[PDB]
């Protein structure tokens, strides 16, 4: 019946705010001066993860995000 | 009678919209192009970002897909249904790929045919 008074356990956990990125320019690279696009990111080797999807490049490892398939640099 | 490109485009885009297709925005339009599910591309003019338009020409050229260069991207937003709310809202859509044929599986209108007739020459 009393108030929670839960100030002992944390000061309110912040929720996640996704950082806003403008476009997907960094993925493709035409700029060959000869209309030759070069893909700056690997693509996924899964069946439902064809040419459209790509795979992220952290300081190590390659990560998909769609099927969560990971290839460590090593 | 006369069915010039700037009036058959509205018909074909709408008719696709009833039957899916119409990959709006640079994302998922690049996906349709790379996945080779695209049959027509509609890039809008007056796009400030040069890399945007240059990359979409690159994609269309390498994938050997026709490209229409309309102006006033807001009009493209009207045409692809981004407006809604009677005739308010109106977000710009400066690129769109017509998946599953230029037309759609529902109907094959001659307004689709004028597009390929104009693109053949
Ligand atoms: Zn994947």
């Amino acid at each position: 019946k009393k108030r929670k008074k839960k100030s002992y356990t944390t000061p309110k956990k912040n929720k996640h705010k996704r950082k806003k990125v403008k476009l997907a320019v960094l993925k493709y690279y035409k700029v060959d001066e000869n209309g030759k696009i070069s893909r700056l990111r690997r693509e996924c080797p899964s069946d439902e993860c064809g040419a459209g999807v790509f795979m992220a490049s952290h300081f190590d490892r390659h990560y998909c995000g769609k099927c969560c398939l990971t290839y460590c640099f090593n | 009678g006369v069915m010039d490109v700037n009036t058959a485009l509205q018909e074909v885009l709408k008719t696709a919209l009833i039957h899916d297709g119409l990959a709006r925005g640079i994302r998922e339009a690049a996906k349709a192009l790379d996945k080779r599910q695209a049959h027509l591309c509609v890039l809008a003019s007056n796009c400030d970002e040069p890399m945007y338009v240059k990359l979409v020409e690159a994609l269309c050229a390498e994938h050997q897909i026709n490209l229409i260069k309309v102006d006033d991207n807001k009009k493209l937003g009207e045409w692809v249904g981004l407006c809604k709310i009677d005739r308010e809202g109106k977000p710009r859509k400066v690129v769109g790929c017509s998946c599953v044929v230029v037309k759609d599986y529902g109907k094959e209108s001659q307004a689709k045919d004028v597009i390929e007739e104009y693109f053949k020459c």
